[PDB]
């Protein structure tokens, strides 16, 4: 193969290799050949950093963004940052947020554009977002917030193509069981409050 | 399924379940959670 | 003890930080070492020298070198100064009375900028560590404490009480409002640093690694989220080095403004800013041609707004800068460079021609210092000191007035030496070449060049100083003669190795010289007959340095130990460590076996070699002590380090469940008292409205934490731990269960912290229940039973509603499990077939069983 000077080797070919021109104008376009198949080598570091560089200034204008939605409330605009960013712990901040004060004020359960949001979403955004959901179902402190996620998902989504996704059936298999256990720890804690139901009819009987 | 390490390289996941990214973690919780790894590193 | 201190320094004109200008031209304040030094520029002397009133060499001085002055700013109207040192600290002090007034720590770090804006009682400071503090003057706190950036200030900017602009050594300028103390607005300014910050109000001006000066366009009073800072063109400069300090005026007269942009290669970019005439009528210069590649190289905007101007360049590496202008004819720049000098230039301009192609320095302050780093220090009887510099600058100074009043030009010396009469002086280059001069008359007597094949590396007179010796770096020392005042070579001993150090006993009677194979040699002068080889030093070897009664000699290298030899037998005594990077120079003092060791380490300390201790460590320098010089009588020392600093050293609790309780008491008692203030102010506006109940005040802990009562109880029965939570709610007695009841009635009407604390609320309140559950069903009214009714009913209804949704995704997603399944799993009919598959793909687990 090829090599640059102790780093840098190149893609390579099977056999010998006496051939390497490099006399183009500062150095452009570098030419290496085997027995029989040739390679072409572009050019200088002088764009595919400069992509890096302004990826780097899209990537810090929009986590700036993401921090100044974080602050200022409009928890949309700043779900799909965090969903775009894969920033994980500001996605459960904001959806544990929205839900709770969609919990105070009043088919819907999250705020109307959030869930249309969460509705218009491709499939690589809703894989990673039942990801996220998933290993938030793990705990029981936070499982609400996972448990609402997933009821918007499937009643704002389509089920043949949620079935169809690769990848989503190894997530619901794990959140299956978990929701299962929580259905039966709430289900267990309404079976148990009713002791203020007996309490009750112990203080109406009690004259 | 119980809850391991991240499939990525600047995700920090925890058996807690709760996951955070290395971009966004501020400099005192990269501290925080560097020697809390220490901790368990050394048990 | 006798102990020693130190008198005073000097030498340092100005170093390390930049340079604040007051005015009357006028004067100047500049940085020396841990102290600022203030001149005027037009006489020159050095009118104020504001330091601290303890000296390091003091008996109190702690065991640190110590703050060095980093960074200067004055505030002219009120007559303070905020300076700051090394290691984040801060002093505001005034320059009248010369008092320190302010002590402000604050940071980890050294500060890079100070800034007072509303121009009293608020300072704001940047530092090295990525903090930048806002203080108050007259309050004596920090007030914020903005923390966002990622290596070190390098510029803000600020206007008052809502608005700063940071930027730092990431490539990163941010936006803070200062009422929420967030950062706003990020932008990448540069592909590396971000070395330069200015605005004048309508535009911004940065520069980062390589002269891409970039032009900002900024809107204060925007209203989108990014807009506030756009980036509109870069240009270029004739410096490829880092441009980091930008400065803008608006000179009066007609109106009109400049900026410059110092560098760090001894040159300083002044630039015009122009006029909005010469902007609309130039516009059609590059519409000329003739349209949207023609706009689109009109947008491509620097040179269009910005006007070059005269490039001053310096001697010296630059370091720091500041001007005055008036008239639009005399823009008049200060500028102190970094191999120490003042310099005061003035650009002349005509509006149109700045009347010079190269700018005129109207002054120079460098007669106090040396240009570059002392290599060797001397003394006289008692009165003159003399200094050996780099570029040539031999200069003499005296001990009562610490003023240089006589000065040579030599050349790259490095070994100087005086003549025992006082008021004359023998001197050897790095060249091949020596060197003699006086104190009264004029500067040279004689020169001998080639008077070695290499490098003089020292030198050494008697006592009676007729002769002196020189070893060199040719791997030869010589004997140099007084006739006559002229130099007579009468022997040349050559050596295998480089000899580099040369050292006299006091009674002439050794000649200890000091080669390259790590060994000194003792000759006797008398017969140059090699009495003793002293080895075992392991590195090359500096200054020796023979007793008084030349009896003990210790000797210095750079493995940081200096080995003590007597003389009669040539036996090491002590090899002790010391000083952990390298030992320049070693001095006895002149009647006993007391004696000084100055290192590379900057530091100096003071021994004995009789219980062969430290006597003393002292830390008055910042770099390596090249030299250091003890009185001839007497016992004061002369010490001349790298920071161009020479110096003189003269002789002298509740538990869970209570806290519960009381958080109780608290939190009910603020709800009942607005429940009853609230009834009663509806009373007024359902009566007649003569009056109302008034107020319940907003209880002390409440207001003073931000929080409701319910998130107070809420939070404490969060911090109690699931271990004595039990402990907990047995020991409250049951008046305080009626309060928790009302407490839980409280919470369930605000469902965002019912519905963030469910399972919590439910194990508490059936606990409680579960155990007072005798005695609560035994009181008799009717208001508890209504109270049990309504957090019965909405408690079940918030379960229920989130076993609602439990139950709808456990049969969703295992109905898009099974649809996926009868879609695409396989299709045996056989029952063991299919059995043996569901066998194979089954999720297996691996546990370790006991046999």
């Amino acid at each position: 193969d090829g090599l640059i000077k102790c780093l840098k080797t190149l893609d390579g070919h099977n056999n010998r290799l006496w051939a390497l021109s490099t006399m183009n104008d500062g150095d452009m376009i570098v030419s290496a050949d085997a027995d029989g198949v040739f390679q072409f080598w572009k050019d200088c570091t002088e764009q595919e950093i400069e992509e890096e560089q302004e990826k780097a200034k899209l990537q810090v204008e929009q986590e700036q963004s993401l921090q100044n939605y974080m602050s200022k409330g409009d928890w949309t605009n700043a779900f799909l940052l965090a969903m775009t960013l894969d920033h994980p712990m500001r996605l459960f901040n904001v959806l544990k947020r929205a839900l709770g004060e969609s919990r105070s004020r009043q088919e819907v359960i999250f705020n109307e554009e959030l869930d249309q949001a969460i509705s218009i979403l491709n499939d690589e955004q809703l894989i990673l977002l039942m990801k996220r959901c998933r290993d938030w179902n793990t705990n029981a402190k936070t499982h609400t917030i996972a448990q609402r996620t997933i009821r918007c998902i499937l009643m704002h989504h389509n089920i043949a193509k949620l079935s169809e996704i690769p990848g989503m059936v190894k997530i619901v298999d794990a959140i299956i069981p978990y929701t299962q256990r929580h259905f039966t720890r709430v289900d267990n804690l309404v079976e148990q409050s009713y002791i203020l139901d007996y309490a009750l009819v112990e203080m109406d009987k009690l004259f | 399924y119980n809850v391991g390490k991240a499939e990525k390289d600047g995700e920090i996941r925890l058996k807690n379940g709760v996951a955070m990214s290395k971009e966004e973690l501020t400099r005192e919780d990269k501290n925080r959670l560097r020697r809390a790894l220490k901790r368990k590193r050394s048990k | 003890y006798q102990r020693f201190e130190q008198a005073a320094a000097f030498g340092v004109i100005a170093s390390n930080a930049n340079c604040v200008w007051i005015p009357a031209p006028g004067q100047l304040i500049t940085s020396a070492l841990e102290d600022v030094n203030i001149w005027d520029i037009k006489t020159g002397d050095l009118v104020s020298k504001l330091s601290d009133g303890l000296p390091p060499g003091a008996s109190d001085a702690r065991g640190a070198k110590p703050a060095e002055c980093t960074y200067l700013e004055a505030h002219k109207d009120t007559d303070l100064l905020a300076v700051g040192y090394a290691d984040g600290v801060i002093k505001v002090w005034d320059l009248m009375s010369k008092t320190v007034l302010l002590n402000f720590n604050g940071h980890k770090a050294a500060i890079t900028l100070l800034q007072f804006d509303g121009t009293g009682t608020r300072l704001i400071s940047g530092s090295k560590d990525s903090n930048i503090i806002v203080w108050d003057l007259v309050g004596e706190v920090g007030l914020y404490k903005l923390r966002s950036h990622k290596d070190s200030i390098t510029g803000f900017w600020c206007q008052g009480e809502d608005w700063l602009i940071s930027t730092s050594k990431d490539g990163m300028i941010k936006l803070w409002d200062l009422k929420t103390h967030q950062c706003i607005e990020t932008h990448i300014a540069h592909t590396g640093e971000c070395w330069g910050l200015a605005v004048k109000d309508d535009l911004l001006i940065t520069t980062g690694t390589d002269s891409q000066v970039k032009i900002w366009k900024l809107d204060i009073e925007n209203d989108k989220m990014g807009g506030k800072l756009t980036e509109m063109g870069i240009f270029e400069k004739q410096s490829k080095q880092r441009g980091l300090k930008i400065e803008f005026i608006t000179n009066s007269s007609d109106k009109t403004s400049f900026f410059y942009i110092q560098n760090a290669d001894k040159t300083i970019e002044t630039f015009r800013i122009r006029k909005e005439e010469e902007i609309a009528r130039g516009l059609k210069k590059r519409e000329k041609r003739l349209l949207t590649e023609e706009e689109i190289a009109k947008s491509i905007y620097s040179s269009f707004i910005l006007h070059p101007f005269q490039t001053i360049r310096s001697l010296y590496k630059i370091k720091s800068a500041s001007w005055t202008t008036v008239s639009s004819s005399k823009l008049e720049l200060v500028l102190t460079t970094s191999s120490n000098t003042i310099e005061y230039y003035s650009i002349p301009y005509e509006k149109r021609d700045p009347t010079s192609p190269a700018p005129l320095k109207t002054h120079t302050i460098e007669l106090q210092g040396q240009r570059t780093d002392v290599r060797s220090i001397d003394i006289s009887d008692d009165n003159k000191l003399l200094a050996t510099a780099s570029n040539g600058s031999l200069k003499i100074w005296n001990i009562k007035t610490h003023k240089c009043i006589r000065t040579f030009e030599c050349g790259y010396a490095l070994t100087c030496k005086f003549l025992p009469g006082g008021l004359l002086v023998i001197l050897g280059t790095r060249n091949g070449e020596l060197q003699l001069f006086d104190l009264a008359s004029s500067s040279l007597l004689d020169t001998i060049e080639d008077a070695h094949d290499a490098a003089i590396w020292s030198l050494d007179l008697t006592s009676d100083g007729k002769r002196l010796v020189t070893g060199s770096a040719d791997k030869t020392v010589k004997f140099w003669d007084f006739k006559v005042l002229k130099l007579h070579h009468d022997t040349t001993l050559e050596l295998t190795d480089d000899i580099l150090c040369v050292r006299v006993s006091p009674d002439d009677r050794y000649l200890a010289i000091s080669l390259l194979d790590n060994t000194v040699k003792v000759f006797f002068l008398d017969s140059m007959k090699f009495y003793l080889s002293l080895y075992g030093h392991k590195l090359p070897v500096l200054s020796i340095d023979i007793s008084f009664d030349s009896k003990m000699i210790i000797t210095s290298s750079a493995d940081k130990n200096i080995k003590i030899w007597g003389l009669d037998f040539g036996d090491c005594h002590k090899s002790l460590f010391a000083h952990q990077d390298s030992i320049m120079n070693v001095k006895f003092l002149p009647q006993s076996h007391n004696f000084f060791s100055c290192s590379k380490d900057a530091v100096v300390k003071y021994w004995d070699g009789e219980k062969f201790e430290c006597i003393q460590k002292l830390y008055a320098h910042q770099s390596e002590v090249w030299a250091l010089a003890v009185a001839t009588d007497g016992g004061f020392v002369v010490s001349s380090s790298h920071d161009h600093s020479i110096r003189i050293w003269e002789e002298t609790s509740l538990k869970a469940g209570e806290r519960l309780m009381e958080a109780l008491d608290l939190g009910i008692a603020e709800i009942e008292g607005l429940e009853a203030y609230n009834r009663d102010m509806k009373l007024w506006q359902r009566k007649k409205l003569g009056e109302a109940p008034i107020k319940p005040q907003g209880n002390a802990v409440l207001i003073a934490v931000n929080k409701t009562p319910e998130q107070y109880i809420m939070d404490t029965l969060l911090r109690i731990r699931m271990s004595q939570l039990e402990d907990a709610l047995m020991v409250m007695p049951f008046s305080y269960v009626l309060k928790f009841l009302k407490f839980i009635d409280t919470v369930m009407q605000n469902k965002t912290l019912l519905h963030s604390h469910l399972p919590l609320i439910c194990k508490n309140l059936f606990f409680i229940i579960k155990f007072n559950h005798k005695e609560l069903v035994s009181q008799k009214n009717e208001e508890l039973k209504l109270q049990i009714n309504r957090v019965k009913t909405e408690l079940r209804s918030a379960l229920k509603s989130t076993e609602d949704d439990l139950g709808f995704n456990v049969q969703g997603l295992k109905f898009v499990k099974q649809q996926w399944n009868l879609r695409h799993n396989y299709e045996f009919v056989d029952e063991y077939d299919q059995q043996e598959k569901e066998s194979n793909s089954a999720r297996k687990r691996v546990f370790g069983t006991v046999i």
